[PDB]
């Protein structure tokens, strides 16, 4: 029944309707994660995280138990993480990090001391 | 009288401390840190002391840690007193600045009694503490502490519920929580927005893990909420002093490791090895193993961090100083949007800025 | 553990009395006349000010001020030209050019300190293994020309044939801590 | 024990004085060249040579921690008298 | 208290008699300090305060510190220390007051 | 002799006030309007 | 202690809170300037026996930074998702003055 | 037991070491030589061309929420051909961990900016340029932040003398502050303090 | 050989930037001399601008030239606005330093310099 | 992309050192000699780089040693000779190199001190 | 080495020998390493320096009051690790960390022995030897030093 009329942080709305924004964003990340090459580690590890956080969103409908169970702060903080992570997947698709190393370093570049 | 663009041209106090350190031994460079944030004096050299301790892989004795926490809280009261007052001096309330400087003078006697200088006590060496507390100085600290919470209330009466102060401070310098991290803010600026962060309660470095206290958090991001965070931190720091006074374990003040800390004057003048170590520690200086560290402590301004690189020598290789004010002042452009010239004046103080640390 | 500083606990509870309390507060400046009350109290208090020339503020035996070259009770200079007070000085303020004294002893021929370079850090007195150089309580030696702050061995022994009545008592009262 | 040079200037305990023809004497015109009149060569000689019973005698400044580092002298020589290296005191036996 | 000696702080150089150069003077600031010193109506005095202002102090050998404000403004009294005790600066101010106490400016005017 | 080191006395010190203590003072809230209006009505007469 | 007890009442009432027990200026509560001689305790490592420096020489216990996935050599890079550390516990309200 | 030696909480060494490998195989195109020190702090070395992808990744990724840029330093090492080793210290506020990201540079090899990812870099990002002469691409403003308006130099480079090449003084002939070559009254006294003995055998470098 | 470029495909392209920066200064000398009360006349001010360019006319590395141009624009930005005062602008003219001699005999007479 | 540049690397104009310290100055690349008073060899192993010494004169006022050059105090350490050479050429200073002087391994035998017919016989102990 | 002393007794002292105007023998600080004895009797060929007594009393030096003066006699200063016997002209004049080491060569003889001219603020303080296995095999004469 409660709606946390004020969120803890400033600049964040109250987001009166959770469990729908989270399901939409986590589902979107999986679809974009499906366009990655299969061997790329980002596809493997990010699926294992989004799916884990997708089950928990469907598991408990109460928000107060979701924030505690889903250890990511308040629901709003968790949602802004899905958006940012969703942005990362798009940027990952273009940078193509999974390719092998380019231009291994010169002879001594991490030799400390001198 | 509306500011469309701020371009803080720091550099008027760029002494260039980081380069002068590289030619100085570790003990020689200690007073440089008392002069970076020159209103929280001995809470700077704690950052240096912790960094050198980490590389040297030594830890200070139990008594030294409590002195470093007890005096690390008097710096917090000293620095917050100025922040509350010099902030109010620019706004116009001159009277509180004169009241609370009758308390800074009292506390500067403690530095002048543990060290010999009112302000720049080169007292917290890496190997613990330089010299033990004189007899009865704890009694003077206690007699100060009792009267203090009355002093903070007297200021709290003057400029906490006034129309003039609330209107000059509320709704000003609102910084969103998302932007506070992206702009690299730290300290009270983070806590004013609402973000829960304090290195004394998340990355403890001293006996701070055995001492109880509360971290004030603000609802809105305005200069008013972070004013209350500064005033409320004085209350909580004044609560740590009660605990440090009530448990100050007996023991030594510097690590019993004559290769890093100097030996006593008495042993220097009767034993040979002690004289050799006294002779070498003050000519070449102890050698720290090669390595790099970034240690951060909750200085009153915020996250004061030092990045020491080292090689197998007695003088460091690179000593970058993360002054908390560098990020805050860089963000001054965003704070003052659609705010008048007087508001900018009220936003310089609310960041609690000294340009010794920024320019360094 | 955190602590909310400007967060309202419970709201939407106001009656005529509570409403009229706020009206009286806003409409008669109650919380501004409250600030005046504190200043009025301070007028009726004893000022903390002290006549500086005639009563001088407190200090401590460890205070660090003007330098001084000490001597043994016999009269012999303490400094032995070991030159590790200029090794630790983090401003290169000290210079020594010692040579043998022609009676065999190791003594200095130059001990000039530049008080404009010195930062009154106290490292030189805790490095000296004979307490040859100290820092007496003399904080009042301001001059009218830059040159008088460039101390030389003759000045530093004068400050040290002057403040020994004080320097000895200070060292005698804090050497146990050292 | 201060002696005045022929030019009228005062010689310090380090033996320095400016020649009559040196221009650096100007700084003392209308002022004075302070020199410490308590020399160190003369004062240490006026002390009596202590006589002890052992052939090895310690020396410190006298106050312990307020003196100089603990040193040990050898007093087997009879033609000369053993001298402490830090303070200029002297010791003999017999 | 400095109001005891009728000493009051004023922001404008046009209404300031003495200038307390307190703190390290850097190259970036050196042009500004001389400008401000010029604005003070004569007679004006300068009271260099601390090691950084007297000479270079702790930063004598840095690349961006003018070794003492005496290179930029003519100093009347030097107050040594780092920082000088509040009494040490007050002794400097009083010792500056005794400087004005012996000017002899009108006495020489009769001799000109 | 025994070690003397500037320690707190046995049982520690007394507690130190550390919380906000702002006294509540002033007239009731209706009395101060009553005085003001009373002064205002007596004045006209 | 020279307020005449009528001004003591005026300043006490105007301030709103009793302050004659909490004065700023110090009268006779301060420790005497001169203090008796101390004897600071001698810390550990003065045992005089079984105290070889090779046991508590922390400066020599530092070793070069352990290396994983070195490009120069051929180090090898079902795995579970990893985090730099377990997530930070959410703080709890203070119980003395939760709201101010 | 050993009051001198620091307590060693070996738990946080395993956690960091696991994460370093996780970052290594989730971003292979740039990651080089991840390492963990005695003091339990992770250190990732990145090809300079991968600064944006690595910093953008370590901020947005759910398992690595490094949103706070602690500082952006730079270490000058004339020994190595790529002198300037730019360093990024990052902080999480979620997992309570600190991670260092390192790249190399050169006086003729600029690096891509980061103000897009971390706005905190902006002022730090010039400070490197003003002090080391490491040009940075795509920065908005990019002007000297610390040094005077007329330094033709880069003070923190190891080839820059400590006293500098110029001093300021006041001249009446021209009635303004002038600049002249530096002539110190007392030369800086370089103390040759290095001891000739192997202090640390664990860092020996065979010939 | 095999060095990445910075705002320059080849020297000729980077020479255009230098010619673009020169046109920015030549149009600017007459505005600084008036905006800030300089004692020089515009004719001799432009001479110093040209002189500061011939000081660096012997360089041929494309990367170096771009960095020289980048610094010049910064030097110009601080002068377009009055960030750098009369003290800084007149620093280029060297109106106080004694002209150091070139003849070996003059060098031999004064100092030990080569 | 990449660029073709055969000209030797040259950054003398970027560092902004005055011309008076570019042509005239001379640089010495050497491995510092062991202080013969001590028998340790840690000061070696690192190629250094000083600059040609210049005039130092007594200050007229105090007798301090005052100098007119900024480069005298600067010493830079390098791992190998080749890296030091690149730095010197890269900054335009003239350089001269003194080759490493490593001691020649010697045959010390305690038994030679006591020999029946050789001249190595030590007359004491 | 250990960082503190377990000694709680009275040390020894030794009669100091005046063995010439170059070297200043303070034999209270000899560690009886027999370097000077070997160098004297294997390089300089002076064979007039040796031990004396036994136990702690193993004093090192010339039994009689004799002049240890030879072309290679100043090199005993270098060889002795402790300051038991050091040069007289250099006595107290300066300290190592103040001095700047510069490379030079001897010109007092035709062999061109290498040299380390240590200067402290624009003046020559001492003339140390350098290692060079072709000339000046770590030794330099008295005339040059
Ligand atoms: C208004 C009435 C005048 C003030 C008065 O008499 O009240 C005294 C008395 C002062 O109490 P206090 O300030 O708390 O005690 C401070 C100690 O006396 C502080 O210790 P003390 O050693 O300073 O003792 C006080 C002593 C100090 O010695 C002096 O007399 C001060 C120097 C006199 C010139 C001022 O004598 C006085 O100050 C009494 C002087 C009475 C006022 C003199 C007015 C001079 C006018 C000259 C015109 C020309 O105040 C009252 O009881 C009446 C208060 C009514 C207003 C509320
Ligand atoms: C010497 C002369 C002394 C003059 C009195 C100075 C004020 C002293 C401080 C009193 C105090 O502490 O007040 C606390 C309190 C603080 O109030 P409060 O903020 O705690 O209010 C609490 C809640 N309510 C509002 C419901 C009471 O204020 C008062 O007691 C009085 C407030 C009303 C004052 C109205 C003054 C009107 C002035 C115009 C009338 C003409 C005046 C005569 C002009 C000549
Ligand atoms: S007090 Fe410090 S700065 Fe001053 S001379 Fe002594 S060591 Fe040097
Ligand atoms: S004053 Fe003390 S430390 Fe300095 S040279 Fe003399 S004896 Fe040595
Ligand atoms: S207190 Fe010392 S360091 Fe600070 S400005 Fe003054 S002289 Fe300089
Ligand atoms: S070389 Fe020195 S320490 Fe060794 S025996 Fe000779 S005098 Fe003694
Ligand atoms: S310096 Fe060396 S030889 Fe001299 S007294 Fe000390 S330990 Fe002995
Ligand atoms: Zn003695």
């Amino acid at each position: 029944g409660l709606l946390k009329k004020t969120t803890g942080l400033v600049g964040l709305a109250v987001c009166d309707t959770p469990h729908e924004r989270l399901t939409i964003l986590y589902t979107k990340t999986l679809d974009i994660l499906k366009h990655f090459p299969k061997h790329a580690a980002y596809r493997k590890y990010t699926e294992q995280i989004t799916n884990e956080k997708l089950d928990m969103v469907k598991a408990e409908p109460d928000v107060k138990k979701l924030e505690a169970l889903l250890q990511g702060g308040e629901v709003e903080e968790v949602i802004l993480q899905a958006e940012k992570e969703l942005s990362l997947a798009r940027k990952m698709l273009k940078w193509k990090p999974w390719e092998p190393l380019v231009e291994e370093p010169p002879a001594n570049q991490w030799k400390w001391p001198i | 009288e509306m500011v469309r663009k701020c371009d803080p041209h720091i550099g008027l106090l760029h002494r260039g401390t980081e380069k002068l350190i590289e030619y100085k031994t570790y003990l020689q460079a200690l007073p440089y840190f008392d002069r970076l944030d020159y209103v929280s004096m001995m809470c700077n050299e704690q950052a240096y002391s912790i960094a050198v301790e980490k590389l040297l892989n030594i830890q200070p004795p139990p008594r030294a840690q409590w002195i470093r926490v007890l005096f690390g809280e008097i710096t917090r009261i000293l620095n917050h007193i100025m922040a509350v007052t010099t902030h109010a001096l620019d706004i116009g309330a001159m009277t509180p600045f004169f009241w609370m400087f009758e308390e800074r003078e009292k506390m500067f006697e403690f530095y002048e009694r543990v060290s010999g200088a009112r302000m720049h006590a080169a007292y917290i060496r890496p190997g613990g503490v330089h010299q033990d507390l004189p007899l009865g100085l704890l009694d003077d600290i206690y007699e100060f502490s009792k009267n203090f919470s009355l002093r903070i209330d007297e200021v709290e009466e003057m400029l906490t519920n006034n129309r003039i102060w609330r209107n000059r401070t509320v709704d000003i310098g609102v910084v969103t929580a998302e932007d506070a991290l992206n702009y690299g803010f730290s300290g009270v600026m983070l806590r004013g927005s609402g973000i829960q962060w304090d290195l004394r309660k998340t990355q403890p470095y001293d006996v701070y893990d055995q001492v109880e206290f509360d971290v004030p958090i603000g609802s809105r991001g305005d200069c008013y909420d972070r004013y209350l965070c500064r005033v409320e931190e004085m209350r909580q720091s004044l609560r740590i002093i009660e605990q440090c006074l009530n448990k100050m374990p007996p023991g030594e003040i510097k690590v019993d490791d004559a290769k890093v800390s100097p030996p006593k004057r008495a042993e220097m003048k009767t034993s040979m090895e002690s004289l050799i170590h006294h002779f070498k520690l003050y000519t070449e200086g102890y050698q720290v193993p090669p390595g790099a560290t970034y240690t951060a402590i909750e200085a009153p301004k915020g996250e004061f961090g030092v990045y020491l690189v080292s090689d197998g020598s007695s003088r460091p290789y690179r000593c970058k100083i993360k002054a908390p004010g560098f990020a805050h002042l860089a963000g001054l452009d965003k704070m003052s949007k659609g705010h008048m010239l007087a508001d900018v004046v009220a936003i310089i103080g609310t960041q609690d800025i000294v340009f010794g640390e920024i320019d360094r | 553990t955190y602590k909310y500083v400007n967060k309202k606990e419970q709201e939407s509870e106001v009656d005529m009395k509570s409403a009229t309390d706020n009206a009286a507060r806003i409409l008669m400046w109650t919380e501004l006349i409250r600030g005046l009350g504190m200043t009025l109290s301070y007028l009726f208090r004893e000022p903390a000010t002290i006549n500086y020339p005639f009563e001088k503020g407190p200090l401590s035996p460890r205070f660090r001020g003007e330098h001084a070259l000490r001597r043994y009770p016999s009269g012999e200079e303490r400094c032995i030209a070991c030159k590790l007070c200029e090794a630790i000085c983090p401003a290169q303020a000290i210079t020594i050019e010692a040579e043998p004294r022609a009676d065999g002893s190791r003594r200095t021929t130059r001990y000039d300190i530049d008080m404009t370079k010195c930062i009154y850090c106290g490292f030189c007195q805790e490095a000296c293994p004979v307490d040859a150089i100290v820092e007496g309580p003399n904080f009042e030696f301001s001059t009218e020309t830059h040159e008088e702050l460039l101390y030389n061995k003759e000045k530093l022994l004068n400050n040290g044939d002057k403040w020994e009545a004080e320097i000895a008592a200070n060292i005698q009262a804090d050497y146990l801590y050292r | 024990g201060v002696q005045v040079s022929p030019s009228g200037e005062k010689i310090t305990h380090t033996g320095q004085v400016y020649d009559e023809k040196d221009y650096r004497r100007v700084r003392f015109v209308d002022r004075q060249k302070e020199v410490n009149e308590n020399f160190a060569i003369d004062l240490i000689a006026q002390q009596p040579v202590n006589e002890v019973e052992h052939r090895i005698i310690a020396c410190d400044g006298g106050g312990g921690a307020l003196g100089h580092p603990k040193v040990y002298i050898n007093l087997d020589k009879e033609t000369k008298t053993g001298t402490c290296g830090y303070c200029g005191l002297q010791f003999k036996q017999h | 208290d400095m109001d005891r000696f009728g000493v009051v702080f004023r922001a404008s150089p046009r209404q300031a008699d003495v200038m307390i150069v307190a703190g390290t003077l850097t190259n970036k600031m050196a042009p500004a300090l001389r400008k401000v010193y010029d604005q003070m109506p004569e007679p004006r005095y300068v009271v260099s305060m601390g090691s950084c202002a007297n000479g270079g102090g702790y930063y004598h050998y840095s690349y961006s510190v003018v070794r003492g404000c005496d290179r930029i403004v003519p100093v009347d009294i030097y107050v040594p220390g780092c920082p000088p005790t509040a009494e040490a600066l007050l002794y400097g101010i009083l010792q500056l007051q005794r400087k004005i106490k012996r000017e002899q400016k009108l006495k020489i005017w009769y001799r000109r | 002799s025994k070690v003397k080191q500037d320690m707190p006395p046995p049982g520690g010190y007394g507690p130190i006030d550390y919380k906000r203590n702002l006294p509540r003072r002033g007239l009731s809230g209706y009395s101060m309007f009553a005085v003001g209006i009373g002064a205002l009505i007596f004045g006209y007469w | 202690a020279s307020a005449t007890r009528v001004i003591q009442k005026l300043r006490n009432w105007a301030s709103g809170q009793d302050l004659q027990a909490k004065l700023q200026l110090r009268y006779q509560e301060i420790a005497k300037r001169t203090q008796p001689p101390p004897k600071l305790p001698v810390g550990p490592s003065h045992k005089l026996s079984n105290n070889y420096y090779c046991t508590r020489d922390g400066r020599r216990e530092v070793v070069p930074p352990s290396i994983i996935m070195s490009s120069q050599k051929a180090l090898v890079s079902e795995k579970k998702a990893v985090t730099p550390a377990p997530p930070m516990k959410r703080w709890e309200l203070s119980k003395d003055q939760p709201y101010l | 037991k050993r009051p001198t030696v620091r307590p060693r909480s070996d738990v946080t060494h395993k956690q960091l070491s696991a994460f370093g490998e996780y970052v290594a195989e989730i971003l292979p195109k740039y990651v080089q030589q991840v390492q963990v020190s005695c003091l339990d702090e992770l250190e990732i070395c990145i090809h300079p061309d991968g600064v944006i992808p690595t910093l953008t990744f370590l901020r947005d990724h759910t398992n690595a929420q490094f949103k706070s840029l602690a500082d952006l330093t730079a270490v000058d090492v004339p020994t190595r051909q790529n002198r300037f080793e730019i360093v990024y210290n990052l902080l999480s506020l979620r997992f309570n961990s600190r991670i260092r990201v390192k790249t190399y540079a050169d006086e003729l090899t600029p690096i891509d900016s980061i103000v897009s990812v971390h706005i905190a870099a902006n002022w730090y990002e010039r400070e490197v340029w003003d002090m080391f002469g490491v040009f940075f691409f795509n920065h908005p403003d990019l002007r000297r932040i610390l040094t005077d308006y007329g330094f033709e130099g880069h003070p923190f480079r190891k080839d820059f003398p400590l006293t500098g090449y110029v001093e300021l003084r006041y001249d009446d002939e021209v009635k303004r502050v002038v600049a002249e070559p530096v002539e110190l009254a007392q030369e800086f006294r370089k103390f040759d303090l290095n001891s000739p003995w192997e202090a640390f055998p664990a860092y020996r470098q065979p010939p | 050989t095999s060095v990445k470029p910075i705002f320059s495909r080849d020297l000729n392209e980077a020479k255009r930037r230098v010619r673009e920066l020169y046109r920015a200064w030549y149009r600017e000398v007459p505005n600084t001399v008036h905006l800030m009360q300089l004692d020089i006349t515009v004719k001799q001010g432009r001479d110093k601008v040209r002189e500061m360019f011939m000081k660096n006319a012997h360089v041929t590395d494309p990367r170096v030239v771009d960095l020289l141009v980048i610094k010049g624009k910064m030097e110009l930005q601080e002068t377009i606005k009055v960030w750098k005062q009369r003290t800084h602008v007149m620093r280029f003219f060297h109106e106080t330093e004694t002209p150091r001699p070139k003849d070996f005999l003059s060098k031999f007479y004064m100092g030990h310099d080569p | 992309q990449l660029i073709t540049v055969d000209e030797k690397l040259d950054i003398t104009t970027l560092t902004g050192v005055p011309e008076e310290h570019i042509k005239t100055r001379k640089v010495r690349i050497f491995v510092p000699a062991r202080n013969n008073m001590q028998s340790g060899v840690n000061n070696t192993k690192k190629w250094k780089m000083e600059f040609d010494t210049r005039e130092r004169w007594e200050n007229p006022l105090m007798g301090w040693a005052s100098t007119a050059d900024p480069l005298s105090n600067m010493v830079l350490t390098f791992s190998a000779k080749e890296d030091a050479i690149a730095f010197a050429e890269k900054n335009g200073w003239s350089y001269d190199v003194e080759e490493k002087k490593v001691p020649k391994p010697k045959s010390k035998s305690y038994g030679a001190n006591f020999s029946w017919n050789k001249r190595t016989r030590v007359s004491t102990k | 080495g250990s960082d503190r002393s377990r000694f709680l007794e009275g040390k020894r002292a030794v009669e100091d020998k005046n063995i010439g105007p170059l070297v200043k023998t303070i034999m209270t600080r000899c560690i009886q390493c027999t370097r000077c004895i070997r160098f004297a009797s294997e390089i300089a060929g002076v064979d007039d320096l040796g031990t004396t007594g036994r136990g702690n009393d193993m004093q090192v030096g010339t039994y009689i009051e004799k002049m240890f003066m030879s072309e290679l006699s100043g090199n005993v200063i270098d060889i002795c690790p402790v300051g038991a016997l050091t040069s007289k002209p250099y006595a107290f004049t300066a300290r190592p960390w103040e001095t700047r080491k510069t490379e030079s060569i001897d010109v007092m003889d035709a062999v061109g022995s290498n040299i380390v001219v240590s200067t402290r603020t624009g003046e020559v303080m001492r003339i140390l030897p350098r290692m060079h296995e072709d000339i000046n095999e770590e030794w330099i004469s008295d005339k040059t030093r």
